[PDB]
């Protein structure tokens, strides 16, 4: 097995410290080195430190040093990153790592790479408060349409933090949807839009309707999207 | 190179 | 600090065919502790190869790493549906590990114009004292599209902003959404709003417009 299991993600403010676990379970932890892998929002990956859990011993990234703490529990075969002083730049996705062993025939034999990963762990580091979006619609007009063809949406707006997923009519609305990443406004509030593009002859004949989901919010609204 | 010292480890382990 | 520099930053290319992701070190990378991670888009790195030229076991045959002391290249042989993502190179050749900025593998299909479509602020929203006007830039290729806010002919300034999906895995276009935002008024004291378009797979830019009235 070898599984690394993180803890569930987090928003923490400018300035505060963050505290994140990763849970090893399927093969030997003490004796095998444990790093921390982050990537910012649309950026790739930046190792930050290590450990190995038998004497603790510890590698942290200069640019990281005097301000991040790698720990081990053997008891209970977890690790932890703690990081202070958090800015809103640290907003990223926090990676718990372990290096593989040669053949999985199985464990045993260290080789340096990280063979295996958390699930990955959101932390958000915002002074923003957390809100649920506004949901406004994008109607199918003439100047939306054109032969056969008409696109239509709903512009998720002001949310906060991520992620916001988008359906459409309860998911009975598949392909030629679009839903684009969120892009961080100045307010320091997410925005984003979710499009679909369908038969003009049946906008009458039929309804549109964009369900959107944010959990963080404990938000779920529906909105109705109709011609001009 | 911190990555190397698991190996000094398993080699022991694996040693006696 | 050791640099990996990965190249091309974007290699297109069509399935069956063969990849090679390029990784250089600002400097000599001891004992050849050279690693091939894949990142598939919303998951987690997944380990490819390491000391250069060993692969694990579960990765499949198609990856090969080569290279040595300051040289090191990846190779796919013959690319499948589950390989177009992004690839990193990480060196840990010395305690401070560092990655490449990565490198994404597109899937190269024929150039395709955007299908510009365009939405006026919403009643609803427009009730709250802010305006939000879209401009959707749909099914094109490639991605590097450049979109003009015209507002009764006047150009824009930052108060616009553009998000990008990734290749569509069913045909391989991109889709770009544009949304300039504004208050009530001024939105209330100018008359028509546009949007124009350059993309490679057009001669003449694209412009919509919509003069606040219709529907």
């Amino acid at each position: 097995q070898v599984q690394l299991v993180q803890s569930g993600a987090e928003v923490k403010r400018p300035g505060s410290s963050v505290t994140v676990s990763c849970k090893a379970s399927g093969g030997s932890f003490s004796t095998y080195a444990l790093s921390w892998v982050r990537q910012a929002p649309g950026r790739g990956l930046e190792w930050m430190g290590g450990v190995i859990p038998l004497l603790t011993i510890t590698n942290y990234a200069p640019r990281f040093q005097g301000r991040i703490t790698i720990t081990a529990d053997r008891s209970t075969s977890t690790a932890y990153l703690e990081l202070n002083s958090l800015r809103p730049e640290d907003t990223a996705v926090y990676y718990c790592a372990r290096e593989g062993t040669t053949g999985w025939g199985w464990l045993g034999k260290p080789i340096g790479a990280f063979a295996h990963w958390g699930q990955g762990t959101l932390v958000t580091v915002s002074s923003a408060s957390t809100k649920g979006p506004s949901v406004f619609p994008l109607a199918p007009s003439s100047k939306s349409t054109s032969g056969g063809t008409a696109a239509l949406g709903c512009l998720v707006k002001d949310y906060f933090p991520e992620p916001v997923t988008v359906s459409w009519n309860s998911g009975a609305l598949t392909s030629g949807v679009h839903t684009f990443p969120a892009v961080l406004q100045s307010s320091g509030l997410y925005s984003l839009s979710s499009v679909v593009t369908v038969p003009s002859s049946s906008l009458g004949t039929q309804t549109y309707i964009c369900n959107v989901n944010h959990k963080p919010s404990n938000t779920k609204v529906d909105k109705k999207v109709e011609p001009k | 190179n911190w990555f190397n010292i698991t190996n000094x480890l398993w080699l022991i382990k694996k040693k006696k | 600090e050791i640099v990996l520099t990965q190249s091309p930053g974007t290699q297109s290319l069509s399935p069956g065919e063969r990849a090679t992701l390029s990784c250089r070190a600002s400097q000599s990378v001891g004992n050849n502790k050279l690693a091939w991670y894949q990142q598939r888009p919303g998951q987690a790195p997944r380990l490819l190869i390491y000391g250069a030229s060993s692969r694990p076991s579960g990765v499949a045959d198609r990856f090969s790493g080569s290279g040595s002391g300051t040289d090191f290249t990846l190779t796919i042989s013959r690319l499948e549906p589950e390989d177009f993502a992004v690839y990193y190179c990480q060196q840990y050749g010395q305690s401070l590990s560092t990655f490449g900025q990565g490198t994404k593998v597109e899937v190269k299909r024929t150039v395709a114009a955007p299908s510009v479509f365009i939405f006026p602020p919403s009643d609803e929203q427009l009730k709250s004292g802010t305006a939000s006007v879209v401009c959707l830039l749909n099914n094109f290729y490639p991605r590097e599209a450049k979109v003009q806010w015209k507002v009764d002919n006047a150009l824009q300034s930052g108060n616009s902003q553009e998000s990008v999906t990734e290749q569509d895995s069913k045909d391989s276009t991109y889709s770009l959404s544009s949304t300039l935002t504004l208050s009530k008024a001024d939105y209330e004291k100018h008359k028509v709003y546009a949007c124009e378009v350059t993309h490679q797979g057009l001669s003449s830019p694209v412009t919509k417009s919509f003069n606040r009235g219709e529907c």
